[PDB]
């Protein structure tokens, strides 16, 4: 996060760290959706142009964290992965369309003050909140600067931007499976996701039931905080049946 | 990054 | 949706305490609830 703030304690209880076993390292963000399922971006696991391709073994999931770097002695929980599922039509060859993946943990995790799942939107929720101008929230332990590392979990609040405007800022082909978010240069107010933030949640708080909903997955952007540029996210409601389906077939 | 206790994994 | 007790924080929603910037989100949905 660029131009964000340190999170309060128990502010984003679904926040998950995707951690490399060796070299022990911060891969990306992710989000907890039940006691045995985690949601992240497909590009955190598979990116052939960069020879990136992680399996279950290469990874560790860390839940309940606040500090980036410290072992959080009786707070955090470490989980091992049972299976990885990537969307079958994830397009890595051209615009990262359908950038989504599920993670099935070996054993159910126990909730606590610092560990709790976020909700998945229903058609009606998507319908009233996913509007240009409405603000959502992004969290992560990523870069603070385009070109260091924060000590604690960062937070930033950003507005959804109109499709045309999104379309008009890049030479990449945007899909219905994407949405862009950020402040305009006019609006002079700023912030963005940055390297290492990838795959965490874009959440909204519903005014009807006062519940937190995950609408986006931090997907891609050009630079971090660049004027006239925006952050792109995987449109979670549009991939809901695929999600629904893998949980139906392989789990819960 | 502090190491993770063999007793956490 | 997401899960079941989903999206209600034990340190905020559960105790009726607000976080320092959630009012910024709700006032944009042209003042929440």
């Amino acid at each position: 996060i660029v131009e964000g703030s340190d999170a309060e304690i128990g502010m984003s209880p679904w926040q998950v760290m995707l951690f490399r076993k060796s070299p022990q390292e911060l891969l990306c963000g992710a989000s907890l959706i039940s006691d045995r399922w985690v949601l992240t971006a497909a590009h955190c696991l598979l990116y052939p142009p960069w020879d990136k391709n992680f399996t279950e073994n290469d990874l560790l999931v860390r839940i309940g964290k606040h500090s980036r770097t410290r072992y959080e002695r009786n707070i955090e929980k470490i989980s091992m992965l049972e299976k990885i599922y990537i969307h079958p039509r994830y397009n890595w060859r051209e615009n990262l369309d359908r950038d989504i993946a599920l993670m099935k943990l070996k054993k159910p995790v126990a909730f606590s003050d610092y560990i709790h799942p976020v909700c998945l939107p229903d058609r009606e929720t998507a319908a009233s909140l996913l509007q240009a101008g409405y603000k959502g929230r992004v969290t992560g332990w990523g870069n603070l600067k385009e070109t260091g590392q924060p000590s604690v979990l960062q937070v930033v609040n950003l507005p959804i931007v109109e499709r045309p405007v999104c379309k008009d800022s890049t030479r990449i082909r945007i899909t219905d499976n994407m949405f862009c978010a950020g402040y305009k240069p006019d609006e002079g107010k700023r912030g963005d996701a940055c390297e290492g933030d990838s795959g965490g949640p874009f959440v909204m708080k519903s005014p009807f039931n006062n519940r937190w909903y995950q609408m986006g997955i931090v997907s891609w952007g050009e630079g971090c905080d660049r004027d006239g540029k925006y952050g792109f996210y995987t449109h979670v409601f549009r991939l809901k049946k695929w999600i629904q389906k893998v949980i139906d077939q392989f789990g819960e | 990054y502090e190491p993770i206790p063999e007793e956490a994994a | 949706s997401g899960e079941a007790d989903c999206g209600l924080r034990p340190l905020f929603e559960k105790k009726s305490l607000e976080d320092k910037t959630e009012r910024e989100l709700l006032e944009s949905y042209i003042d929440g609830r």
